[PDB]
């Protein structure tokens, strides 16, 4: 769990992590360098957190990595998080038949929806409420 | 007629405040800089690069393009320190090229290109590519003195300089070296061996600076530095103002108008104030460099080196060695580079006991060819000691460098957001890859700047203030033990703390009456004036004479006191018509302009 | 040919620069090697030196002149005097003139400088004559000026008359700096053609020409120049006395003097200067301001001063425009002393006041009745009506209407003064003299102490620096602190506290060693500019109850050494150096 | 209270109903918000 934009040909994304609520439950192991409110410094790597997920068995798993990737919930700082589910949702992938070549094969992996962000939904809420008194 | 450049915006701040002034303080008073006639503004180059980097934590690149752009009329001058750039080694051509290329394109018009030890072939890379790009390139004569050093030697590098295709030569006295007899014999042998317009940039320490820019215009300088008056004089240039007024009613008139200079002078006289921090110990006139030729300056490193060692008994020693050394390496110019490795070879040589036992480094690289040619020949004997019979080169230092660009880019991919960067990561790339790092993260923070009332505050109590203490709460009482600094850079400043003998560094951050003028009385104790026929004085001082009695009648202009102030003698009269109800003064008494000296019931 | 050097520090230059508040005390030490230098004279007492010993320091002039005459035994003593002005603000009759400058020749004066501020020379013949009389030095000044009634001619025609009075040498004295050097040129040079004698030129620094005005001068024989010791040079003093002899060494007018010792001289000055911190002004450097507002260079560390006692110092930049408008209303005297005081202060009260002339100082109001000499251009009659009134100016030397004194005021004096001495001192501020002599009969003198330059503050100036709240980061964390025994809030959780109280280099090098950890040195295994390899013991280090060496970093020459045996350290310091 | 904000590149149809809480509609999706 890098704090890259894979939008971005994976640039940087250093700068405050304002909220984290960790990932849980069963299946789900988390090795972290972040926190709440920790600021990453730029004078080393992205990586803020390991997130290390296990099933039963290869469709367990992968059903158990995409709900923990959304389990992992980061707040000021882009993360690789989408981009994951975006491998995890490819059949080749789950399919379990891959080489070093995937991730080039398969540059579509970063044409992802972008769920618009809940701190422009609270910005876009205050703004009828400002309009709406005086 | 002669022009004249301004150096405030980058020499003056390096000669007097360490580098350290602000590109917004710099912007405000530009459009009256852009509307004096100025030949050219010192802007860029030199230590600024550096200092806007390490400490200002500002890209130097965007100060060049905010000053382009608020100087439109005015054209723009950088030093560069050939080969060296505005850096520590050598670079690759084609890094010298594409520096050369960038500084032109973001601004740049004027380039005075010199190198430290005179060895004209580090400058010619520098030379064509200003000239490839089509702009001026002003070749500099480095001056200096020696055995070596003489007028025909400099007016031969004038020669070289101009066969290498050059607009302008300058002559660059660091240290204040010229004395005016021979800036007279210079300027003249110059003026006849070269066809090219002259610059002058003559630093003032030594006092000799005006005379000898007087000598120079006699004998047909064309050009001539001067610093706003605010940061001119000692370690700067000499005042541009008072240039301007040499030469005011003569041939040489400048056309320059003195109340504008005046105006722009008194802007940065406020500037210069918030970086009272950074002014040096030694100001003014250093006549030192004039016994015995030791810059002054290099004698306020060294012994601020000797001091941090507890060593300063031996400066005596040092300053015997040091030309000793300078002889030893064939007279090269005591400027940076050579000053600091000439001055810690001898301080090495002098605690030894004995010369060149030890040897510094950067001096093994001099005796090995790297920095260029010596002026003069080095001692044998001295470069065998150190060197032993390892291959002198004898090429251009650069010579020996592959093209780097290609390898640089490479080594900033993902940080460097453009080809400047690339540049900046040149020049300094341990420092520059920090900075590139922390620029792309919006983390950013420069060194603020300290108020100066509140630092003495803290470091009179410093010696006073206690350490150790006993904390009690919840029962638990716990033995505190502070150590450390909290007063020079606090914010930045860490603690280290002993709670019951176990040691833990702390960090601090700071996020932040009883007095009456109300009362009746002033601070002697005498009335403050209630109405208006309360007689006072506008200024303060002693009362010579009462010319009046506790009651009398009185008339509007009646001379009722007499006070001197100001070694002057004036005799107070009455506001208002009527009775003199009471005196609260005799002769002989000191008064001040809020206490009311006699008072008068009007009518 | 060569040329001679008068240095003016004991007189001139702490006047110019520290408001004439140099101590005896701190002049004696040096005087040996000024003594030894070839100086042609040294500038040791006059201007504004009686006023401020007796005034400020609490000493007796005379006294200074004794010590001074005694400690330069083989260099001549220069005073520099007002004419009918003495060293006061106003003209004094002429037996006290004539008493005066006898009891400063007999207590060692050799040369007298001899100056009036309106140029007005039937004000300076009873001082010429009388240094003539008692067989010394006079030399004539011109005081240097510029309005459109001045110019070349106008000042050789009283360098002639200077010299029909029998003088020995001719002064230029530009006190506020406004030579250019193409005027000093032609000066010098319609002065040779048109006097015999020597000249000596006297140039303040202000504007920043005065070096180049000494250039052009020398070029056109000039025979003495003076220059101020480099550490009390420039700006509103003098051009630096060495910096003169280093640009005449080799010429034809060289020096014959030894900059070295001049340089041991200028060295012992920094370290005086020092103590009197306190006095010196903002108002001091190069101001080319100054070729209009004309303010004199002895004047200006004053004037500020001055303004500073009277909490008046955001005020500078309107008297000095206020001062010009005075000068032009008074007929364009010269600002020199006394003029310049009476335009200055005249000044500095219309600024005050809100309004010009409705207060008037007394020696104002003399000045246009002309008692102190003829103003070179006409003066304003408005202002004149408006101050003086309807009355009458009278168009004699001034000291005509004087009758003599002194044998009036040492009756005034018996049973104070305890000598001649002490009755002149009465003469130039009797009022002043008086509490002075009475003060020193009763061993009761206090002067003004020099303040510490850093005294310990005091507890209520301390608390405006401490902060109230803070974050404070301990072991990973940070905690909100607010203080208020102290009541303190962490994290928004106020707890009392109770205290109870018990009585170098950062690395810029990687090659620059450090400890990781704080502690006290126990042993440092090397001596500066050993050959070093990594993985040497190096420094030796107690702390955790334990002693461990410290090892190489690096591989190389160890530089420096900031540290010695017993020594506390931390692990933001640099502890050696070593290059790699 | 029937707006649309526009806000970054996006709009975005919001109507509002109602310490104490709206509760409110974004793009048809209603849920509960409270000021203080
Ligand atoms: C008080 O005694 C301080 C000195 C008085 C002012 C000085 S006197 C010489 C200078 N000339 C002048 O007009 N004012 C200055
Ligand atoms: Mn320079
Ligand atoms: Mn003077």
């Amino acid at each position: 769990i890098n704090a890259e934009d894979p939008k971005n040909d994976f640039l940087p994304s250093f700068g405050k992590i304002t909220r984290y609520y960790a990932p849980g439950g069963p299946g789900i192991r988390m090795d972290a360098a972040m926190y709440s409110g920790y600021v990453i410094p730029p004078y080393y790597d992205s990586m803020c957190a390991k997130l290390t997920v296990w099933a039963l068995n290869w469709e367990s798993v992968v059903e158990r990595g995409r709900r923990a990737l959304n389990d992992t919930v980061v707040y000021g700082v882009k993360t690789t998080i989408p981009y994951y589910q975006e491998i995890l949702k490819h059949p080749d992938f789950r399919n379990a038949i891959f080489n070093t070549s995937f991730v080039e094969s398969h540059p579509e992996l970063a044409n992802y929806a972008t769920q618009f962000p809940r701190e422009l939904v609270a910005a876009a809420i205050s703004a009828a409420i400002a309009a709406h008194e005086g | 007629k002669v022009h004249v450049t301004d150096v405030v915006l980058r020499d003056g701040h390096q000669s007097l405040i360490a580098t350290r002034m602000r590109t917004d303080d710099m912007l405000p008073i530009c459009s009256k800089l852009d509307a004096v006639g100025y030949w050219s503004l010192e802007a860029w180059g030199g230590a600024t690069f550096d200092a806007c980097v390490r400490y200002l934590r500002e890209d130097p690149w965007e100060r060049l393009k905010k000053l382009r752009k608020a100087l439109p009329n005015s054209r723009l001058q950088m030093l560069l320190r050939g080969q060296n750039l505005l850096g520590y080694r050598h670079y690759s051509d084609d890094v010298v090229r594409a520096f050369v290329q960038k500084s032109a394109d973001n601004g740049i018009d004027v380039f005075r290109i010199f190198d430290a030890m005179n060895d004209l072939r580090n400058l010619k890379v520098s030379i064509e590519s200003v000239k490839a790009v089509g702009k001026h390139a002003e070749g500099t004569i480095s001056y200096t003195t020696s055995p070596v050093h003489d007028i025909p030697y400099f007016v031969n590098l004038a020669k070289e300089l101009e066969s290498f295709g050059c607009d302008t030569i300058a002559i660059k006295d660091m240290a204040s070296l010229l004395t005016p007899q021979v800036t007279g014999d210079l300027v003249k042998a110059l003026r006849e061996a070269v066809s090219l317009p002259i610059h002058l940039h003559a630093h003032a320490t030594s006092g000799l600076a005006s005379m000898s820019i007087q000598r120079a215009v006699d004998n047909g300088v064309a050009i001539v530095d001067g610093c706003i008056s605010s940061f001119a004089e000692g370690a700067s240039l000499p005042a541009t103002e008072s240039i301007v007024a040499a030469l005011k009613g003569t041939e040489y008139d400048t056309g320059l108008d003195i109340g504008l200079l005046q105006e722009i002078s008194a802007y940065f006289r406020e500037v210069r104030k918030k970086y009272w921090q950074f002014e040096s110990e030694f100001t003014g006139v250093d006549t030192r460099v004039l016994v015995n030729q030791v810059p002054g300056g290099m004698i306020s490193n060294l012994s601020n080196q000797l001091k941090e060692q507890g060593a300063l008994d031996r400066m005596d020693a040092v300053l015997d060695e040091i030309p000793r050394v300078r002889e030893d390496l064939g007279y090269p110019p005591l400027v940076t580079p050579t000053s600091q490795i000439v001055g810690t070879q001898a301080v090495l040589n002098v605690m030894t006991g004995a010369r060149y036992k030890s040897v510094t480094n950067e001096v093994k690289n001099y005796l090995l060819g790297h920095y260029g040619k010596a002026p003069s020949t080095v001692n044998p004997d001295v470069r065998n000691l150190a060197v032993g019979n390892a291959q002198v080169i004898e090429c251009r230092p650069a010579d020996l460098l592959t093209a780097e660009m290609e390898k640089l880019r490479n080594e900033v991919e993902g940080l460097a957001a453009s080809a400047a960067d690339v540049l900046t990561y040149a020049m300094f790339p341990d420092l520059a890859k920090t900075f590139l790092q922390e620029r792309n993260a919006g983390s950013l923070k420069p060194e603020p700047l300290l108020d100066k009332e509140a630092v003495t505050s803290r470091e009179s109590h410093s010696r006073f203030a206690p350490t150790e203490f006993n904390v009690t709460l919840h029962g638990e009482t716990f033995h505190i033990k502070l150590t450390g600094s909290g007063h020079h850079g606090e914010e930045q400043r860490p603690f280290y703390v002993s709670v019951d003998g176990v040691t833990e560094e702390v960090v601090v951050e700071i996020l932040n009456e009883a007095k009456r003028k109300a009362s009746s009385a002033a601070s002697s104790g005498r009335p403050r004036p209630t109405h208006a026929g309360c007689v006072t004085t506008a200024m303060p001082g002693t009362i010579v004479d009462v010319k009046v009695n506790v009651g009398d009648k009185v008339s509007a202009g009646d001379a009722v006191l007499v006070i001197e102030a100001m070694k002057m003698e004036n005799e107070i009269q009455a506001s208002k018509s009527g009775v003199v109800v009471a005196i609260n003064v005799k002769k002989g008494d000191s008064v001040t302009p809020d206490e009311a000296l006699l008072e008068i019931q009007p009518d």
